C-alpha cells in the first residue's frame, strides 16, 4: 500500500537522523564553549562561526518536513511540527546579533543549553513517531 | 552605427507585427476563405468580397485569449514601447538604463508574440487541408526581428557601461 | 434488429489509425516553457536591483 | 438508459503528465529535494556541493542532460549512483507508458448504470414529456 | 562571462539535443532558463 | 430472465514490489552486475601499466557510463579507450 | 438479492481504471533510494567519527 | 582546440553513445559538425 | 602481508573453481533431477542415487563448446598459473614482471569464467520452473574472488615497481 503520505515518512525518517545530529553537535559545542588571552577569544569566535553556519539547516530541514505533510496531507502530524516550527522563526529570539552570541557566557548560555537538550529530546521523539507512522502505513497492506 | 540599426529594427517590426495582425490572410481553408485574426472573407463561392467577422461561442481561456487576441497585440505594444526607448536615450544621453531597458522590451515583445501564436494554432484546430498566408509570415518575421535587436541593444548597452 | 443493421460492431472494432502529435496535445509544455523564461528574467532584474543597492 | 458514444476528446492543457500518475509526479518532486538535501549534508559533513550547486546536479541528472561535476568522496557517490538509477527507471517508464496510451485507444463510458447517473448529476438525463416514462418515475 | 550570443546558441542547441556541453550556467536567473529548457526538451 | 455467462472475479492483481524489472530476466539483472565489477577491474589493469584511475575512481566511471550519466573523468588512452567504448555500446 | 448479499456491495459504483503508471507500480525504485539515502548518511557519519 | 584524429573518434564515439561529451568545439565549423552530428 | 592474501586468494579460487565444474548440483529441474555440468542425476522417483550423462545432440558451437565445458576449465588452468606464478615471485625474487603476470592471469581467469556462465547460461534454455545449486555459486564466488586477487597483484606489482 505505498502511498505519497507513507514516502513522506520515510524521507522524513532518514532526514531525521541528520536533524538529530545537529542537535548533538550543538551539545558538544556548548559543553567545550561553557568549561574555560587571544586565544580564547579565537576559540570563542570559531565556535560562534560554527555555530551560526550549523543554525541555518536544522532550521530549512524542518521547513521541509512541515511542507512535505502539508502537500501529503497529513494533518495530526503537521500540528505536532507547528510549535516547533514557531519557536525556530525566532519567536522568542531578540534583535541583538545575528548569531548566536561578546561571549555571553552568562544566563543565556544556560538558557541555550536547556533549549538545545529539550530540543534533542523533541527531535527523537519525533523520530521514532515517524518511524511507527511509516511501519503503520506500509505493513497494514 | 548600431543604434540606428536597433531603431530601423524597431520600427519595422512594429510595423510588420501591426500589418499582421489588422489584416486578414492568416489562414486558407474551406469554398476557399481566406481567413483572418478578427474577420473571416470568402473567395471562389456563391459569395465574395465583403466579408464576416468570426464567432467564438477551463477552455473558455483559450477561446477568450484567441478571441481578444491579447499577445499579439501586447507584442505590438512592447515593440512600440522599445522603439520610443531607443528614440529617447539618444537625447538625454548617457542615461545607460534606458538602452537596457529597451533591450528587455524587445525580448519581452517576442515572448508575448510566441505565445501570441501558440494560443492562435491551438485554437485553429478547434481531412480538411488548411494553410497559412502573409500574414502570418510577417508575424513570424517579426518575431526574429524582435529578438535580433533585442540582442542587439543588450550588446549596445554592455559596450556603453564598458565605455564608462 | 442486427442484420438490417446500418452499422457492425466488429468491422470497427479495431480500425486503428495512428496520427502525429498536434500542437494541441504539447502547447502545455510550450506554456511553461515561456513562464519559465519570463520568470527568469524577472528575478534577474529582481537581483539586479537588489544589488545595486 | 441513453448517451452519445463516448468519443475521443481534445487533449487539455497540461496533458503531457499523463504517462504518470499524480502521486508519482509528487514523488518524484520530493524525491529530487530530499536527494539534493542528502548530498549536501554528506558533502558537509566529510566540495562544492553547497544546496544552490547541488539542486542543480540532482536536475542536471534527472534530466539526462550531463552532470557539471561529480562527487569525489564515497559517501557522495552512493547518492550519486542512486539517483541515477532512479532517474533512469522513471525515465524509462514514463516514455514505455507514454507509447502505451498512443498505440492502442480505450474508451471508457463516463456513466454505466442508473445507479451511479444518480450520483452523478453532472451529467443531465431526461425522460419524454409525459407517459409511461414519467409517470413510472413520479 | 562565457555566456555570449554565440555560446549561448551553442549551450540550448547541444541541451536540445539531450548531449551537453562544457559551459553551464552558474547564476540563479541563467539556471531557471536552462532548467525549463531541459525540462521542455526531456519531454 | 434467460441464460446467462458466469466467470471467475478477476482479481486486482497487485503489482509486486519490484515489478519494474521484469522487462529483463534475472539472468540479464545478474549477469549486468557481474560484467561491470569485471569491466572496471579490466579498465584499472589497462590504465595501470608502468593518473587518475585507480579502483575506486574506475568503478565510479564504469557505474556512471553504464546509467547514460557520464563522469567528469574519461579515458585518455587506446586500450583505455577500447573498454570505454565497448561498454558504452553494450549499456546503450 | 442485494439487501441480504452476504459479499455485499462494497464498492459497488464503478470507478474507471485508469491507464496511467500508479505509485504501487514502481515502489520498489522508491524503496531503494529512500534505502540509499540512509545507506550514505550511516557511511558519512562513518568517515567523519574516522577522523 | 586539439581535436586530432585520434581524439575526434572518440568525440563523435561519445556523442553517439549518448554519454557525456569530454569537450566541445570552439569553432563555427567545428560546430556546425557537432550539431549535425548529435541531430 | 598482501603477497600472502595473494596466494591464498588465488589457491581458494583455484579450489573453488575446480570443485564447481567436476560436482553436479548446478541446475535443479524437473521428478527433481540435481543436474550438473557433465552429469544429470535424479531424485524422488522411480530410479534415484546413480545417474547418466549429458546428451549434447552454426548453433553446434554453442553445443559443442556447452558440451566440452571449455571454459571453466580454461578458468581454473588460468587461476592455477597465476597462484604458481605468485609463489614463483617469492623465490628468484625482483623479476618485477612475474607479479604482473599473474596479475593479468587471475584476470583473463575472470574474463574466461563469465564467458563460461553466459554459455552456461544460454545453452540451459535450450512453463517449467528450474533453480540454481551451490556449484553454480562455488563458480560465482570463484569469479569475484579471481577478480579481487587480480587487483591486489596488479597493486602490489605497482608499489613494488615505484619502490624501484
Ligand atoms: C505568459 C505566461 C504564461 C502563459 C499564459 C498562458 C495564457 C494563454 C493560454 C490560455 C489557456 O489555454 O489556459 C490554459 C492554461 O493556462 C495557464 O495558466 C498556462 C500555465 C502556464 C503558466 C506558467 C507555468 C509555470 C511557470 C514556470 C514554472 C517553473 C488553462 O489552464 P488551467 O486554468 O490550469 O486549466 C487546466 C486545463 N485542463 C482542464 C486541460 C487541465
Ligand atoms: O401501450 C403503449 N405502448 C407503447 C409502445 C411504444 C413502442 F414500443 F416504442 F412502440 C411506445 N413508444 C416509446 C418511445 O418510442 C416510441 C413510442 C409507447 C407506448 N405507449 C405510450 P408510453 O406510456 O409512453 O409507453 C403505450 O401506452
Ligand atoms: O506572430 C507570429 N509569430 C510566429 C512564429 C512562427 C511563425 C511560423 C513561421 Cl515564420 C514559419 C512557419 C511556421 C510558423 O509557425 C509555427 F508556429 F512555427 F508553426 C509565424 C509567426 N507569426
Ligand atoms: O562459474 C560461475 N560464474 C558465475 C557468474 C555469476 C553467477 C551467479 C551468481 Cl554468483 C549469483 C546469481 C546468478 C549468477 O549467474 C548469473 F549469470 F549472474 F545469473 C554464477 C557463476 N558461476
Ligand atoms: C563500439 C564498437 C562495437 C563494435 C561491435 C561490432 C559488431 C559486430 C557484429 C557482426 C555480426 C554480423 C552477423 C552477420
Ligand atoms: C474589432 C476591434 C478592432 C481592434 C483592432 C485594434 C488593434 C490594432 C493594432 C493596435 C496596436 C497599437
Ligand atoms: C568426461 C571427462 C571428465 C573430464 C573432467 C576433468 C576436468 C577436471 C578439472 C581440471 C582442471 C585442472
Ligand atoms: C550580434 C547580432 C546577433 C546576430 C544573430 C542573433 C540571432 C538570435
Ligand atoms: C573489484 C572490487 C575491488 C575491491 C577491493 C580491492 C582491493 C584494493
Amino acid at each position: 500500500a505505498f502511498t505519497f503520505a507513507a514516502f513522506c515518512y520515510m524521507l522524513t525518517l532518514v532526514l531525521c537522523a541528520s536533524l538529530i545530529f545537529f542537535v548533538i553537535w550543538h551539545i558538544i559545542a556548548f559543553d567545550e564553549l561553557r568549561t574555560d588571552a587571544r586565544e580564547r577569544l579565537k576559540n570563542i569566535e570559531r565556535i560562534c562561526c560554527l555555530l551560526r553556519k550549523l543554525v541555518v539547516p536544522e532550521y530549512s530541514i524542518h521547513g521541509l518536513f512541515c511542507l512535505m505533510f502539508l502537500c501529503a496531507a497529513e494533518w495530526v502530524t503537521l500540528g505536532l511540527n507547528i510549535p516547533l516550527l514557531f519557536t525556530h522563526l525566532w519567536r522568542y529570539f531578540h534583535r541583538p546579533a545575528d548569531g548566536s552570541e561578546s561571549i555571553m557566557n552568562a544566563d543565556i548560555l544556560n538558557y541555550c543549553q536547556k533549549e538545545s537538550w529539550c530540543k534533542l529530546a523533541f527531535y527523537l521523539l519525533s523520530f521514532f513517531y515517524y518511524l511507527y507512522s511509516m511501519v503503520y502505513t506500509l505493513v497494514s497492506f | 552605427v548600431q543604434v540606428l540599426l536597433t531603431t530601423i529594427g524597431a520600427f519595422s517590426a512594429f510595423g510588420l507585427m501591426t500589418i499582421a495582425i489588422s489584416t486578414d490572410y492568416w489562414l486558407y481553408t474551406r469554398g476557399l476563405t481566406h481567413s483572418g485574426l478578427w474577420r473571416i472573407c470568402c473567395l471562389e463561392g456563391l459569395k465574395r468580397g465583403v466579408c464576416v467577422k468570426i464567432n467564438h461561442f477551463a477552455e473558455y481561456l483559450l477561446r477568450v485569449v484567441r478571441a481578444s487576441s491579447i499577445f499579439p497585440i501586447l507584442s505590438a505594444i512592447l515593440l512600440l514601447l522599445g522603439g520610443v526607448c531607443v528614440a529617447a536615450s539618444r537625447v538625454y544621453k548617457s542615461k545607460r538604463n534606458i538602452i537596457l531597458g529597451a533591450g528587455i522590451l524587445f525580448v519581452a515583445a517576442g515572448l508575448s508574440n510566441i505565445i501570441g501564436v501558440i494560443v492562435y494554432i491551438s485554437a485553429n484546430a478547434g481531412k480538411n487541408h488548411y494553410s497559412y498566408g502573409w500574414s502570418f509570415y510577417f508575424g513570424g518575421l517579426s518575431f526574429i526581428l524582435a529578438e535580433v535587436i533585442g540582442v542587439l541593444a543588450v550588446n549596445i548597452y554592455i559596450e556603453r557601461s564598458r565605455e564608462a | 434488429w442486427y442484420d438490417k443493421g446500418e452499422c457492425g460492431s466488429g468491422g470497427g472494432d479495431s480500425k486503428e489509425k495512428t496520427s502525429a502529435l498536434s500542437l494541441s496535445n504539447v502547447a502545455g509544455v510550450f506554456y511553461i516553457l515561456v513562464g519559465g523564461l519570463g520568470l527568469a528574467m524577472l528575478v534577474a532584474l529582481i537581483e539586479f536591483c537588489y544589488k545595486s543597492r | 438508459i441513453m448517451i452519445k458514444k463516448p468519443q475521443k476528446s481534445k487533449p487539455g492543457v497540461f496533458s503531457f503528465l499523463d504517462p504518470l500518475a499524480y502521486e508519482i509526479w509528487m514523488c518524484i518532486v520530493f524525491a529530487y529535494i530530499g536527494v539534493s538535501v542528502v548530498l549536501f549534508l554528506v558533502s558537509r559533513f566529510s566540495n562544492e556541493f553547497g544546496i544552490f550547486n547541488s539542486l542543480w546536479f540532482s536536475l542536471g541528472a534527472f534530466m539526462r542532460q550531463g552532470c557539471d561535476i561529480s562527487p569525489r568522496s564515497l559517501s557522495g557517490r552512493i547518492v550519486g549512483g542512486v539517483w541515477w538509477f532512479f532517474t533512469l527507471i522513471i525515465i524509462s517508464s514514463y516514455t514505455a507508458n507514454l507509447a502505451a496510451f498512443l498505440t492502442v485507444e480505450r474508451m471508457v463510458s463516463p456513466i454505466e448504470s442508473a445507479e451511479d447517473l444518480s450520483k452523478q448529476t453532472e451529467i443531465a438525463y431526461g425522460t419524454l414529456d409525459s407517459g409511461s416514462t414519467k409517470e413510472f418515475f413520479r | 562571462n562565457e555566456f555570449g550570443i554565440f555560446n549561448s546558441l551553442w549551450f540550448s542547441l547541444g541541451a536540445f539535443m539531450q548531449q551537453g556541453c562544457d559551459i553551464s550556467p552558474r547564476s540563479l536567473s541563467g539556471r531557471i532558463v536552462g532548467g525549463v529548457w531541459w525540462f521542455f526538451t526531456l519531454i | 430472465l434467460g441464460i446467462s455467462i458466469m466467470i471467475k472475479k478477476p482479481q486486482k492483481s497487485k503489482p509486486g514490489v519490484f515489478s519494474f524489472l521484469d522487462p529483463l530476466a534475472y539472468e540479464i539483472w545478474m549477469c549486468i552486475v557481474f560484467a561491470y565489477i569485471g569491466v572496471s577491474v579490466v579498465l584499472f589493469l589497462v590504465s595501470r601499466f608502468s593518473n587518475e584511475f585507480g579502483i575506486f575512481n574506475s568503478l565510479w566511471f564504469s557505474l556512471g557510463a553504464f546509467m547514460q550519466q557520464g563522469c567528469d573523468i574519461s579515458p585518455r588512452s587506446l586500450s583505455g579507450r577500447i573498454v570505454g567504448g565497448v561498454w558504452w555500446f553494450f549499456t546503450l | 438479492w442485494y439487501d441480504k448479499g452476504e459479499c455485499g456491495a462494497a464498492a459497488a459504483a464503478s470507478k474507471a481504471k485508469t491507464s496511467a503508471l500508479s505509485l504501487s507500480n514502481v515502489a520498489g525504485v522508491f524503496y531503494i533510494l529512500a534505502g540509499g539515502l540512509g545507506l550514505a548518511m550511516a557511511v558519512a557519519l562513518i568517515e567523519f567519527c574516522y577522523k
